[PDB]
């Protein structure tokens, strides 16, 4: 029947407000719960409920067949932490060459929710010009995007891909929210027979999930710190130089720019062309060899957030580093975005924050918070013309340009 | 009796109210026996025992010069008490976002409340008590059996029980179209008038069948219909010239409403303003007490009564046609915009006021209220509106690829109507090759506030000047100001000011900031300007000489 569920101590469900949404989506949702309504997914409910939760609708990569989407992320900072389940994060899954990304949530809406838990899954669907209340439910069952829903159909999950597992020995299949993660070394052509072979399991074992992500991990590029390699130096071209290095030196303690801050004595014009001496040359030499190295033994905790900072390059190009504590990165990358003749910055940014979110669930097996460089106004009226995901990590906004941009190319 | 209950509950760890009933007249008290008898007689309350420990104190009032007495029950710790409800609305139709239909009838449904049956086990709190004259008998008391009028969830159960009751007809007729807000029921359809009333027949009847009755032998008065404050034409609609009151002295009550109206009339008329007058009213208790409005608080009550003056005229929605909007800059961190399908025929005009901030431009703030409307449109109509603009499509271009945040418009047009908007100054990406290059820096004793600005350059030209009363930050950007005043058209500047360069990467063209204004001003004069950060007490030079000059 049910699991016991409930809220942290002390804290009551979500109330947080529908934002408005176009005439095409709200027909689809009504569409969408109907059906549900019918199936016995989720019933409506009166105004003694007070509880309400976000709701809005996407299409996948392909896919010209709307799919519901609940913001439960208020919901699931107050759920109950599952521990008397937690769902282990395997280490070797970033270590594949290939990841496959199933959506199974629907799995999830064969198991019932806990009665007195119910409540709390509340949500509407606004009307246009508010010209009549909006239409009210709530989940009966394990509803996608509650974390609490992968928790409790772990057994299940478990007993589905035991036959699987056993004659797969070495792939490794993580669940994440209403996404599996099946990695494999094999090649394309026999992983994706491999895919398959699981996907016909689940039709077997009891509407997207004839759709597949596909990853590749192990050819995920890293960015290290690097220095020009010029014939002829300016003023300028040194200043920007131990600008950066002094920057480096918040990461590397073993990196000097005394020598090469010996250059600019004087006040020369930027333009001016400056000798590079032997020991500015050396100590240039010195610290490119310590950027080369990787950071002081940086390691994840798996108690603390994740947070991930976003820089726009220009032409379409974007850096992000992903850390715990400042200057111990444990990841940074860089994107050739899908346009650089795209006019498009907020899906860019928002394809950008899906992808780092897709590395940090496979490596950590958890997503980031995000500091994203854009006004709060702009990026709310627009991310969900452009989501794709079924999960939605947590963000906060940047309002002053920071300098560390020009230096993490 | 037939409507079903909604089961309620007091929130967890609370009870029930008991407070002590005021003593009354024996006219008073006279006339709220006569008013309870008849109230039973109906089957609105009950007479209790003395069992229930529960009480809620009881009013009664006159009318003014129309003598009568009325019943007042104060639930206001009740209320308290009583557990949260969803609130079925908050969000206000707006006329524009009707669509033209040929027959229209409007039903109120105010008293509806009163004919609400009360969950049968939260009655008990409710009860109330009319004092004995001469305090010789025991009180008579009383609950309620149907929702209270001023109780917590009476405004969202009877809603709840009207949209329950109404779907089965709106089921059966899916071409009429039935909205409600408040005590107003909007019944439309493209019926004759003949087969129109009756239909509305129809469904006055089957209101009457749960127990709900409209006001009878009525029907308002001829065109246009009135709905929730909207005069509604055959083709256009009209919102009269708003009257506010006129007074002395205001009470938090008056206050309320007040405010409430001007909530209303904020997405009818353009620069209503609501926030000064509200950032008072926290300790409540209406119908008595007098809070002084602010200098400010009268000033915007002066303006909105102004605006109000006037009336307000538009068309219905076409969903066959485009929706357009356009924006115009009005100056002083004010825009004006029109929305419409048929050019001079518009569904709504506003206003959009630039959000606090120290710096800012025009660019960023038109950008805002792009969004501001792009989000109203989709709330109204369901979609975004294609957009008219007074920026030239190759100042935006050059703007986003540049900003250093991600930004986006939707599907826009260039429309050149004065003032347009642009980009006052763009800095040089590279240095610049033969201009002069000035070294930067500034400083401020934090005890005595004595400070000094100034630069050095690469022809030898230098400048030192002192200041009084100032900080490390201001001395920074009076250095900048100095170097731009002192050179040529074309000029390179080498700052460790971290603050300094946050301002101006931030492409401001408008500040708070006299001191950020004076260097705005100077870099619109320049052709060429190239700034350059540097770390201080890096040995850096140019730097570190004018930093020493600048300091002790």
């Amino acid at each position: 029947e049910t699991v016991p569920v409930k809220l942290k101590p002390g804290m009551d469900g979500p109330k947080v407000k529908q934002w408005p949404l176009t005439e095409e989506k709200i027909k689809a949702l009504v569409e969408i719960c109907t059906e549900m309504e019918k199936e016995g997914k989720i019933s409506k409910i009166g105004p003694e409920n007070p509880y309400n939760t976000p709701v809005f609708a996407i299409k996948k990569k392909d896919s010209t067949k709307w799919r519901k989407l609940v913001d439960f992320r208020e919901l699931n900072k107050r759920t109950q932490d599952f521990w008397e389940l937690g769902i282990p994060h395997p280490a070797g899954l970033k270590k594949k060459k290939s990841v496959t990304v199933l959506d199974v949530g629907d799995a999830y809406f064969s198991v019932p929710l806990d009665e007195d838990f119910r409540k709390y899954t509340a949500f509407t669907i606004p009307s246009i010009n508010n010209e009549t209340p909006g239409i009210r439910y709530q989940y009966n069952v394990l509803p996608q995007g509650w974390k609490g829903s992968p928790a409790i159909f772990q057994s299940s999950m478990t007993k589905i891909l035991e036959p699987f597992k056993k004659q797969n020995p070495d792939i490794v299949i993580y669940q994440y929210m209403d996404d599996l993660y099946v990695g494999s070394d094999l090649e394309i052509g026999q992983h994706r027979t491999k895919i398959e072979e699981l996907r016909q399991h689940l039709l077997r074992w009891g509407p997207f999930l004839w759709m597949g992500y596909e990853l590749h991990p192990d050819k995920w590029t890293v960015q290290p710190i690097v220095l020009p390699e010029k014939d002829s130096w300016t003023v300028n071209d040194i200043q920007k130089l131990v600008g950066k290095l002094n920057w480096a030196s918040q990461i590397y303690p073993g990196i000097k720019v005394r020598q090469l801050s010996k250059l600019l004595r004087g006040t020369k014009a930027l333009t001016e062309v400056i000798p590079l001496t032997e020991e500015a040359e050396l100590e240039l030499a010195e610290n490119r060899e310590i950027l080369k190295e990787p950071v002081h033994g940086v390691y994840y905790d798996p108690s603390k957030d994740l947070i991930a900072e976003i820089q726009k390059q220009g032409q379409g190009q974007w850096t992000y580093q992903i850390y715990q504590e400042p200057f111990k990165n444990l990841k940074t990358g860089k994107y050739a975005r899908m346009r650089g003749a795209h006019t498009n910055d907020v899906k860019q940014l928002t394809e950008a924050v899906q992808k780092i979110t897709t590395e940090s669930i496979v490596i950590w097996g958890k997503t980031p918070k995000f500091k994203l460089p854009i006004q709060k106004e702009t990026w709310e009226t627009w991310w969900t013309e452009y989501w794709q995901a079924t999960w939605i990590p947590e963000w906060e906004f940047v309002n002053t340009p920071p300098l560390v941009k020009l230096w993490y190319q | 009796s037939p409507i079903e209950t909604v089961p309620v509950k007091l929130k967890p760890g609370m009870d029930g109210p008991k407070v002590k009933q005021w003593p009354l007249t024996e006219e008073k008290i006279k006339a709220l026996v006569e008013i309870c008898t008849e109230m039973e007689k109906e089957g609105k309350i009950s007479k209790i025992g003395p069992e229930n420990p529960y009480n809620t104190p009881v009013f009664a009032i006159k009318k003014k010069d129309s003598t009568k007495w009325r019943k007042l029950v104060d639930f206001r710790e009740l209320n308290k008490r009583t557990q949260d409800f969803w609130e079925v609305q908050l969000g206000i139709p707006h006329p524009a976002g009707l669509k033209k239909k040929k027959s229209v009838t409007v039903l109120d449904v105010g008293d509806a409340y009163f004919s609400v049956p009360l969950d049968e086990d939260f009655r008990k709190y409710t009860a109330f008590t009319i004092p004995s004259i001469n305090n010789e008998t025991p009180g008579i008391r009383y609950q309620y059996n149907v929702l209270p009028q001023g109780w917590k969830g009476s405004p969202a159960i009877s809603q709840s029980s009207m949209t329950k009751i109404l779907e089965p007809f709106k089921k059966q007729n899916p071409d009429i179209v039935i909205y409600q807000y408040m005590d107003d029921l909007y019944v439309g359809s493209d019926l004759e008038i003949g087969q129109h009333r009756t239909k509305i027949e129809e469904l006055r009847q089957h209101l009457l069948r749960w127990g709900l009755t409209t006001p009878d032998k009525k029907h308002q008065k001829e065109p246009p219909f009135l709905w929730m404050g909207y005069e509604l034409h055959p083709d256009k609609w009209t919102v009269q010239p708003i009257v506010l009151p006129e007074k002395d002295s205001w009470t938090v009550n008056d206050i309320q409403k007040l405010v409430g109206k001007l909530n209303w009339a904020s997405q009818i008329y353009p620069g209503i303003k609501v926030r000064q007058l509200s950032k008072l009213l926290r300790g409540t208790k209406a119908l008595t007490e007098v809070i002084p409005l602010t200098e400010e608080a009268e000033l915007e009550l002066a303006e909105n009564r102004e605006i109000l003056k006037e009336p307000v005229h538009g068309v219905y929605y076409d969903p066959s046609k485009d929706l357009i909007a356009e924006i115009q800059k009005q100056g002083q961190g004010q825009w004006t915009y029109q929305i419409y399908q048929e050019p001079f025929k518009n569904l709504k005009t506003g206003k959009y006021a630039r959000m606090r901030g120290a710096h800012t431009n025009d660019v960023k703030q038109l950008t805002e209220a792009v969004q501001k409307i792009t989000t109203e449109s989709i709330v109204i109509w369901g979609k975004t509106p294609k957009f008219k603009l007074p920026i030239q499509k190759e100042t935006w271009e050059t703007w986003w690829t540049e900003y250093w945040q991600a930004t986006w418009i939707p599907e826009w047009e260039f429309v050149n109507t004065p003032p347009l908007v642009k980009l006052w100054y763009q800095l040089e990406k590279e240095p610049i090759v033969g201009a002069e290059t000035f070294y930067v820096d500034g400083a401020a004793n934090r005890e005595t506030k004595l400070g000094k600005a100034g630069y050095v350059t690469n022809k030898g030209r230098q400048k030192v000047v002192p200041l009084t009363n100032t900080t490390n930050q201001k001395t920074e950007l009076q250095a900048i100001y100095l170097a731009l005043q002192d050179s040529g058209l074309e000029v390179n500047i080498v700052t460790d000011s971290q603050y300094a360069l946050g301002i101006i990467q931030a492409q401001p063209d408008k500040s708070e900031s006299e001191l950020v204004n004076q260097i705005i001003e100077q870099l619109i004069k320049k052709e060429k300007v190239y700034l350059a950060w540097v770390p201080a007490h890096k040995g850096i030079g140019g730097n570190e000489q004018v930093d020493k000059l600048v300091s002790a």
